[PDB]
């Protein structure tokens, strides 16, 4: 037919199937899941091995954006980490000109106007990768933000990212996550990264946890190998 | 510095001092100021000492590009134009360069010499450097283009020994280069000091 | 200071040169050709600032070569003059200002002779006769006296070199030899060169 | 035509540079030949009529003093690489005041094979792949070596290397005429064995050039006078 | 260059048994005039090593602001590398001589000290791009001053405890406040050792006055 | 030129007179030198009053631009970061120096001198050419927690002084109080200026 | 059909085809193997000759002093390629004076290969690198595909034939740490054998090395030192 | 406003032997009237045939040093070998030149062995002309050391004297009294000396005490 | 300065149907005097002239721009320019180069097209254009160049009596600059014809 060639030109009924297309390689992606509460921004994500010949924390799909920021992405990696140094000269240039942390809202508007940006041209490529943006301060408190592949931010309590996400959200809406602790939180995540996977396609994985919040002074932190392990525990007295 | 050459029946000879000083202090005494282009062709240096050395390899190389590419053996006067016009993009940037182009060519034993601002000339007799003026003055004494190949050494040889006496920037031994037909040959090097004991006696 | 003059007969223009070319305090080169052509009836005469004065020269050179082979003919005298003093109004206020002073003599078929009088300022103005230099102040003065529109150019160059033998006088540099040259309907004939055996 | 000169092949592989190497077999024949004596290169004027000149055909270039040069394939681009790698070589002698090695020489070479492009380049940008093929042959430190680049500009030493529409059979029997020691006025005798058979015209003095390089002689071409005497060894 | 205000003053670092000390007044300075009487001097970066300078602080400012950021980015990063004080002694040198080459160069004086894996490190940068390493180091007239007060320490005991060190400091804090016209009284003790680096708050010194009596 | 800024529990009380004067000749012995960036934003210029008026509006455009995008009023640390990097990266061609003072919902009220280039919190700011003969006043004088009313007097009492000693400063008192109720805007005749030794 | 003339337009399933055909044109190079222990690296890289009477070509090139890297792809889109990796290590030595983590540098190496992807009209760079440093943290061993994605491992194995060798260095993961430098050179030969063919094997003209440790720099052996390393390994 | 340069003080001596040769230079750097440090050594060794020595405005030292190691690694990447000593000397000279409008301000002296084992001394000067000799000198010093090694090491005013190829036992003993002698009467020279000999065995570094002064 | 390089003057009257400019004949470099046929006026079309003086390098740089704004101008439309419009042109001219200023002081001089208007102008190096209903005049001696048509100039005059006014203004003005002499070409535009005359004038 030849409407969905160019992003710059329009499908007959009014759509842009390049950006569509994008979003089809997303949910191709590991999961990755994050929640919100009182105390913070609990994040999570499922990184699998691909095999026994890579060196423990090679592929760490933590990003950290800014110092009170973290990011978490699902989709391509090349997009990924380019849009995560673009996404710190942001953050660096904020700082460079009004001197403090950019707000989370303010940054997932800059981030998210750099990505429909080149849905527009036809000379150049949607991003392929779809990611979620916690932060917390004592004046706004926890948030959490998710921009997709047309460049659009929606404020969630949680989200979900990758191939399995509305089976994700439906488990986190059975239970109230704001009067919970990021200490119960994060038992709450690793309970779902045990659900969502289960021996069929993939083999092996490793569980990436990040903090932020009370717990860690209001600072992007990755969760210790001591906390992960205890954390683990008490996801595996049930798993059932 | 005192730097000389002139043509004559016999071919071209080139004299030139191999002293260089930097203020009062003499920088090196073995300096050799003559740079070597081609198997028959010979060019100088005058003035600052990197300008020569860095445009002189850049004619040497267009010369060599020439004789790669047509391999007609370049002229001198092609040589010294080429010279000429890459200092001409350069003026008034402080690019300060003397030197002075021999060789032998169809037409016969060219001698040139091109300026810092572009100046390019053609005569007999040439001569550059800080001891010029003193070379001028024995050299024109006891010339004419008949002069045979041993008189003229006298010639080349007392125009140095006489003019680096009189200048504080010339000295150093005597290098005298005769041009042939095939090309250039090294007559002679011989301390100025050495050759003033002659002359004395 | 280099000089230069020229002269505009009835059917000639009779124009003349210094040939020394000197630097610091001496003359290294006292046959050199001051003398440019632009065609076989217009010739040039530049003098100036060592460096502008060969370099902005040849420019003028083939410029006029490439007008007389693209159209298959060459400029006209007055077209000449006219297309020069752009080239040098234009690099007036560049960075590589080009001090000069040029006298265009020529030829037309139905204009006849034409003398062109350029600064370095690149201001055109057609006289009957014009020199440069500091010799011009020694030398003009007579030709006011002794021209005339029907002069023949055997008188004009026993006149010319009374103008000349001033320079050897009065004028402080030496300039021994100088070149002279005209230009009539049958093209360029060299005069014999002045010499002063002295 | 519905592509790009960067559009990839469904085996991965461009078409541009696929194309190039094919269009060499419409050159002209050039065996060069590595001994220890020196680095033999030989190749045919190919002459279709007696009004042409044999003057102007120049089918093997001089780089430098001790580096020869072989050529092929289209004659338009050589010219173009001919000069570039001479100014490099001398940038070289311009820099560090010594003879590049013919390695560096294939290598500064091969660094504008693969430029070519559309998009983000300068005005100074090739469209087309180079349809051109050389040999690289000459004396250094480590004695007399002989280099082989494509259009894809990858360069391999080489003992015996021919190119041209003829370097199909010439290779296969370079092979054959190579073994150990075999000198340098034994290589031009097989030289000149390999090229009578892969020519379709007569061998004489005048309708090829050959050219060596030694370890104690400068490149020197072979005038009429000498190639007489050379193909008088036959 | 143009002109900056916004003037420093002298700062003052050495080197002892597993840690280094530096020490800088708090006071800026706009021509003659005491301004900015509470400022800090001294940065800290990561955990091992710490920046001090002089000369424009607001220049030192926009060091703060690129310098920081390129260390916060590391700490982003998180790839388990910190900067070495030799690395941050040498991204200022090249980034001070890159100013020089486009006619603007910042007016400052930097000095990096830090401690990593045992190894005690002290260096001085410049405006002009002199840059070294020396055991004792100090800026603007403490290196008339304060800096042959350590190299007779240094050589007599080349070991130097934690306590012996700040009581050398101030020592010579108590005698830069006395020749130096444009320093202040109050000046902040910074220490990095294998805890990393802890910066005290503001402190003064017991000054003798007695020579008062002695002139009269 | 006199320019004030004091911080106190409730808010600040940014003081500027009204005489501009280029030269030793008064262009205007009334103008306002507090140019709004915001509501509760404010800027006190000083310097060279050609590249002040040229900031504040550069100033203005880009913080308009940043509480819109918030959709809240932004911080008083945000707008002071504005001036200086206009102020450092611009510093070779405007030798413009101003006063950044404001009220936020965060910290309340602040006071940032944005002066040569560089940025520092104080409690209380005085600039201009003008402000060098007070340090006396405003170092003796200031009392931890004085009221509103002791802060107006406070700040009148410092900037009248200037305008005594400063022969570039005088005209009418203008003082602004920002507190989180809003900004209050009053104006001190020349009968009003609290009156010291005349002798 | 129509999706595959470049790089921008995206497949109905959200797929590039040009940067699979990328990924397939560093399966056309030679097979090459590396591995780490806990204190040094070892990158066996196999040379082919072009012809019979022609040399081995080079598979190893030299980067940084605890650096070393073998090329498997097109040819000169490593050469280019390496000119940037040697121009950032050079500008670490330019700036930083020290040496440049490999890990910093393989992040620089997908950033280059991130310009052409999202932009029409310039090709990905089609050369596949097996690169391995050793720095503070010990050796690495890294590799970077036409995609840009770049992983951090033990040791691989690329090119044809690869995984014969990627089971072999599966088994004796557990050595690989354990071992010394003389044993690494045994294991990384023996690794190199299953992805040659079942005639031609193993000679010293075709096979070179290369070797980086703690306090040993990075260092390329070609035949007089590999031949007694290719003595007393048994296939 | 800005001064771009100021003279840091220091000397360098560079001396050929037949088979060897030694380059020595000392520790002191100094600013003005007042000393940086005692121990800041400007030889730096390139390859293990060529040793360079920098002496002049130091700022230029650092980088003109950084920017020659980096042209190594392009050479040595490139040609698969070492520089040569003459190679490294002609390629500074266009280095040199590059700022000619803006010249670096130092002075290099490099030494070392050649392909034919004999010492091979470069100096140069801040536009880049250079020039093959047996002994050279530099820094503030260079007027002191040139003389004695006139005498001493080239033989030179003496009539009818035996004349010795140099030797390296006297050689070393030559390079240490003339630097004793040097801090003496230099402001600018002393605190240490550090001396780099040149061998076809290998390079061997030592250490001589000078005056405090 | 430099616009005493050259020297010169320009002078325009208006009459009560008519116009008349006048400008002097010489050429001279500082001491050094050149020729005697220079031209300081060049026909910008049927009755309307232009007046050049200052640095003769744009004097006649200038009137070939203004040569290039005239003719592209009469190409492009179907009737000839109104002197209002020609002053206008030159103000866009000098300003454009405001940075690097021509040295030079034009002055237009004719008749309205419409019926027998005249009208006359003048601008300045600045290229600020200015109407007058009596006369306009620039040059180096401009200062003497007023004190003539001051008192001589009238509110109408024949051509009989313009160019007899004029013509003294010329002759008295210009005896007493160094740098301008060497006879005077007077132009008389009416409305039926066009005269031109050459003075007689002293040589000095």
């Amino acid at each position: 037919t030849g409407y969905d060639l160019s992003a710059s030109t329009f499908s007959p009924d009014g759509r842009v199937f390049q950006v569509e297309y994008a979003m089809k390689a997303v949910e191709n992606s590991s999961t990755a899941i994050g929640i919100r509460c009182k105390d913070g921004v609990v994040f999570g994500v499922e990184k699998l091995v691909l095999s026994k010949l890579y060196e423990e924390g090679s592929n760490k799909r933590l990003f950290n954006v800014d110092r009170h920021v973290g990011m978490a992405v699902a989709g391509l990696l090349a997009d990924a980490r380019s849009l995560a140094d673009i996404a710190r000269e942001e953050a660096s240039n904020f700082r460079s000109n009004f001197g403090y942390n950019i707000p989370l809202k303010h940054l997932a508007d800059r981030v998210a106007m750099y990505v429909h940006a080149y849905t527009l041209y036809s000379a150049v490529r949607p991003f392929g990768c779809s990611f979620m943006l916690g932060s917390y301060s004592v004046n706004d408190g926890a948030q959490l933000y998710m921009i997709d592949p047309s460049g659009v931010s929606y404020g969630y309590w949680g989200c979900a990212i990758g191939k399995a996400r509305q089976a994700a959200k439906t488990e986190i809406e059975k239970l109230q996550m704001k009067e919970m602790t990021c200490r119960d939180v994060v038992k709450e995540v690793a309970k779902i990264i045990y659900i969502v996977h289960d021996e069929v396609k993939d083999k092996a994985f490793e569980l990436e946890l990040s903090w932020v919040g009370e717990i860690t002074n209001g600072r992007h932190e990755i969760v210790p190998k001591d906390v992960r392990e205890e954390a683990e525990k008490y996801a595996k007295e049930s798993l059932k | 510095t005192t730097t000389l050459a002139f043509k004559f029946q016999h071919g071209v000879i080139v004299a030139v001092d191999s002293r260089a000083s930097a203020g009062n202090y003499i920088a090196t005494l073995k300096v050799n100021k003559v740079i070597e282009i081609n198997p028959y062709l010979l060019g100088t240096m005058s003035g600052c000492a990197a300008d020569c050395l860095y445009w002189e390899r850049l004619l040497a190389k267009e010369c060599r590009l020439y004789y790669l590419r047509n391999g007609e053996r370049i002229s001198v006067s092609a040589a010294s134009k080429l010279l000429s016009n890459m200092m001409c993009q350069y003026r008034g940037m402080g690019l300060s360069m003397g030197s002075m182009i021999c060789g032998w060519d169809k037409k016969g034993p060219g001698l040139y010499y091109v300026d810092e601002n572009g100046t390019r000339l053609s005569g007999n007799m040439f001569s550059t450097g800080s001891g010029n003026s003193h070379a001028y003055g024995v050299m024109d004494s006891g010339y004419r283009p008949d002069l045979s190949i041993e008189e003229a050494y006298d010639l080349g040889r007392r125009a140095i020994v006489h003019a680096t006496h009189r200048d504080s920037y010339s000295g150093g031994v005597v290098n005298m280069y005769h041009m042939k037909e095939d090309g250039w040959v090294k007559v002679e090097s011989t301390d100025v000091s050495d050759l003033m004991h002659q002359y004395r006696e | 200071m280099e000089y230069l003059i020229g002269i505009q007969g009835p059917d000639y223009v009779l124009v003349a040169s210094d040939r020394v070319a000197a630097s610091n305090i001496v003359q290294m080169k006292d046959d050199h050709d001051k003398m440019f052509k632009m065609s076989e009836k217009i010739l040039l005469l530049c003098v100036g600032e060592a460096g502008d004065t060969v370099q902005f020269a040849e420019y003028i050179q083939k410029n006029v070569q490439l007008y007389k082979m693209r159209n298959g003919y060459e400029l006209s005298p007055t077209a000449a003059a006219n297309f020069t003093r752009r080239n040098l109004a234009d690099y007036l206020r560049s960075r590589t200002p080009y001090h000069v002073n040029l006298l265009l003599a020529g030829y037309d078929e139905h204009e006849g002779p034409a003398l062109y009088y350029m600064d370095y300022l690149a201001a055109l103005a057609k006289a009957p006769f014009a020199a440069h230099g500091y010799g011009a102040f020694l030398t003009l003065s007579i030709l006011d006296r002794y021209y005339t529109p029907t002069i023949s150019r055997e008188k004009a160059v026993e006149l010319l070199r009374k103008c000349l033998e001033e320079l050897q006088k009065r004028f402080i540099l030496n300039l021994p030899t100088f070149s002279v040259r005209i230009i009539d309907r049958n093209g360029i004939h060299d005069l014999d060169n002045i010499s002063f055996p002295k | 035509y519905d592509r790009g000169v960067n559009t990839f092949s469904p085996e991965g592989r461009l078409f541009q540079v696929e194309y190039a190497i094919e269009a060499i077999k419409l050159g002209s024949t050039a065996i060069g030949i590595q001994t220890s004596e020196g680095v033999c290169l030989a190749v045919e004027k190919r002459i279709t009529s007696p009004l042409m000149e044999p003057s102007s055909i120049e089918k093997i270039v001089e780089i430098d003093a001790h580096i020869g040069c072989a050529m092929s394939g289209l004659i338009a681009d050589a010219k173009t690489l001919i000069d570039k790698a001479r100014v490099e070589t001398q940038n070289h002698w311009f820099t560090y005041n010594e003879t590049m090695t013919v390695e560096s020489v294939t290598q500064a070479v091969s660094n504008l094979a693969l430029q070519f492009g559309e998009e983000d380049a300068d005005p100074g940008a090739m469209s087309r792949p180079f349809g051109v093929a050389l040999l690289f042959g000459g004396v250094d430190e480590k004695g007399p070596q002989l280099f082989h680049m494509d259009p894809s500009g990858t360069f391999v030493q080489c003992d015996a290397r021919a190119i041209g529409s003829a370097s199909e059979g010439a290779q296969s029997s370079l092979q054959e005429v190579y073994h150990k020691s075999m000198t340098l006025k034994e290589a031009i005798k097989s030289s000149l064995i390999i090229l009578k058979q892969v020519m379709e015209e007569k061998l004489n003095a005048t309708n090829i050039e050959l050219a060596t390089v030694q370890p104690g002689q400068n490149f020197h071409m072979f005038t009429k006078e000498e190639l007489e005497e050379v193909i008088k060894d036959i | 260059t143009q002109n900056p205000m916004v003037t420093g003053t002298s700062v003052l670092g050495l080197k002892f048994e597993g840690g280094v000390v530096i020490a800088a007044d708090m006071l800026g300075s706009y021509g003659s005039l005491a301004r900015f009487r509470n400022i800090s001097r001294i940065m800290r970066v990561n955990n091992s090593t710490m920046l001090g300078a002089s000369g424009d602080y607001a220049d030192f400012q926009y060091l703060k602001q690129v310098l920081g950021q390129m260390v916060i980015d590391e700490e982003l990063l998180g790839d388990g590398h910190s900067y070495s004080p030799k690395a941050i002694h040498s991204w200022l040198t090249r980034a001070m001589y890159s100013r020089r080459s486009k006619m603007n160069p910042l007016w400052n004086t930097m000095v990096i000290g830090g401690y990593a894996d045992g190894e005690s490190f002290l260096g001085y940068v410049d405006m002009l791009g002199v840059a070294y390493e020396a055991p004792s180091l100090a800026t603007g007239y403490g290196a008339y001053l304060a800096q042959p007060l350590l190299r007779e320490v240094l050589e007599k005991q080349p070991v130097l405890s934690q306590t012996e060190a700040r009581e050398l400091v101030e020592r010579c804090m108590r005698v830069l406040y006395y020749r130096d016209a444009r320093s202040y009284n109050r000046f902040q003790i910074a220490t990095v050792t294998e805890k990393g680096v802890e910066i005290e708050g503001p402190l003064s010194a017991e000054t003798n006055w007695d020579i008062a009596h002695m002139i009269s | 030129t006199t320019i004030m800024a004091v911080e106190f529990d409730g808010g600040v009380v940014v003081g500027s007179d009204s005489r501009v004067s280029a030269g030793e000749a008064v262009v205007n012995r009334v103008f306002d030198k507090l140019s709004p960036l915001h509501q509760h934003i404010y800027c006190a210029l000083s310097g060279s009053a050609a590249d002040a008026q040229a900031i504040a509006d550069m100033a203005a455009y880009q913080l308009e631009l940043h509480g819109m995008e918030l959709e809240e009023p932004p911080l008083v640390l945000a707008a002071a970061n504005v001036v200086r990097n206009i102020t450092y990266k611009y510093r070779e061609d405007l030798s413009a120096h101003l006063m950044v003072a404001g009220w936020d919902q965060r910290e309340g009220g602040q006071v940032y001198g944005t002066m040569s280039g560089m940025l520092i919190r104080q409690p209380f700011a005085i600039g201009g050419s003008g402000s060098t003969y007070i340090y006396g006043y405003v170092d003796a004088a200031y009392k931890p927690g004085m009221s509103p009313e002791e802060c107006r007097r406070f700040t009148t009492n410092a900037i009248a002084l200037a305008m005594k000693r400063d022969g570039s400063s005088g005209g009418v008192i203008y003082l602004a109080t920002i507190t989180g109720a809003g900004v209050d805007h009053r104006v001190i005749l020349g009968d009003e200026l609290p009156r010291f030794y005349d002798e | 059909n129509q999706y595959d003339n470049d790089v921008t337009v995206w497949s109905p399933q959200g797929r590039i085809h040009q940067i699979e055909y990328a990924m397939e044109a560093v399966k056309q190079g030679s097979a090459t193997v590396g591995l780490k222990s806990k204190t040094h690296a070892v990158l066996v890289a196999l040379k082919r000759a072009q012809s019979e009477l022609a040399a081995h070509q080079k598979k190893i090139l030299h980067v940084d002093n605890h650096i070393g890297i073998s090329i498997a792809g097109l040819t000169a889109d490593a050469r280019l390629l390496c000119n940037f990796m040697r121009q950032e290590c050079l500008d670490s030595r330019f700036v930083f004076d020290r040496p440049l983590p490999v890990s910093r540098l393989v992040s620089l190496i997908g950033s280059k290969t991130q310009i052409p992807t999202q932009r029409y009209g310039r090709r990905p760079y089609g050369v596949g690198l097996l690169i391995a440093g050793y720095d503070d943290m010990g050796p690495h061993i890294f590799q970077t595909c036409p995609s840009a994605n770049y992983f951090d491992c033990r040791a691989m194995s690329i090119g044809a034939r690869s995984q014969s060798a990627r089971t072999y260095l599966e088994r004796h993961m557990s050595e690989f740490m354990e071992c010394n430098l003389n044993e690494l050179v045994k294991h990384g030969l023996r690794a190199l054998r299953e992805t040659l063919p079942a005639e031609q094997d193993l000679t010293t003209k075709n096979v070179s090395i290369g070797i980086v440790g703690k306090d040993l720099e990075f260092t390329i052996y070609d035949d007089d030192d590999v031949s007694p390393f290719l003595e007393g390994l048994e296939e | 406003r800005f001064s771009p340069y100021a003279f840091n003080g220091g000397t360098v001596l560079a001396i050929a032997g037949e088979d060897f040769s030694i380059v020595a230079s000392d520790t002191r750097l100094s600013e003005g009237f007042s000393i940086h440090t005692r121990d800041s050594p400007k030889c730096y060794k390139l390859t293990d045939k060529t040793v360079i020595g920098c002496s002049g405005f130091h700022g230029d030292c650092l980088t003109l040093t950084k920017i020659i190691e980096a042209r190594l690694k392009m050479y040595k990447h490139s040609n698969n070998k070492a520089m040569t000593t003459g190679a490294i000397a002609a390629m500074l000279s266009t280095i040199l030149y590059s700022r000619r409008f803006f010249p670096y301000y130092v002075y290099n002296i490099i030494g070392g062995l050649d392909e034919e084992g004999k010492g091979a001394v470069y100096s140069f000067d801040p536009v880049g002309s250079y020039q093959r000799d047996s002994f050279k000198a530099g820094g503030s010093a260079s007027a002191m050391l040139q003389p004695l090694l006139d005498n001493q090491v080239g033989f030179k005013n003496m009539q009818n004297v035996e004349h010795v190829p140099l030797s390296l036992d006297r050689a070393m003993r030559l390079v240490k009294d003339v630097f004793i002698s040097a801090a003496e009467r230099d402001v600018y020279t002393g605190d240490a000396l550090k001396v780099c000999i040149v061998t076809k065995e290998g390079i061997r570094g030592e250490t001589v005490p000078l005056r405090k002064d | 300065s430099i616009m005493s390089y050259n020297g010169g003057a320009v002078m325009a009257m208006k009459g009560k149907n008519c116009v008349a400019i006048a400008a002097d004949r010489r050429f001279g470099i500082q001491a050094q005097m050149v020729t005697t046929d220079f031209q300081k006026i060049f026909p910008m079309g049927d009755r309307l002239y232009i007046g050049l003086a200052g640095l003769a390098t744009d004097v006649q740089t200038v009137a070939q721009r203004l040569k290039f704004r005239l003719n592209l101008y009469e190409l492009k439309e179907g009737r000839q320019i109104k002197p209002y419009t020609l002053m206008s042109m030159v103000a866009n001219l000098l300003y454009e180069k405001r940075f690097g200023p021509y040295y030079t002081e034009p002055v237009i001089a004719g008749l309205d097209p419409k019926t027998f208007k005249p009208f006359i102008c003048s601008l300045d190096l600045i290229g600020c254009p200015m109407v007058t209903d009596d006369f306009v005049v620039s040059g180096t001696c401009t200062e003497q160049m007023y004190g003539m048509c001051e008192s001589l100039w009238e509110p109408n005059m024949d051509p009989e009596h313009l160019f007899e006014t004029i013509s003294q203004a010329m002759l008295n003005a210009v005896d007493r600059d160094a740098v301008s002499g060497m006879g005077v070409i007077v132009h008389i535009i009416e409305k039926d014809k066009i005269t031109t005359r050459t003075l007689k004038a002293r040589m000095d």
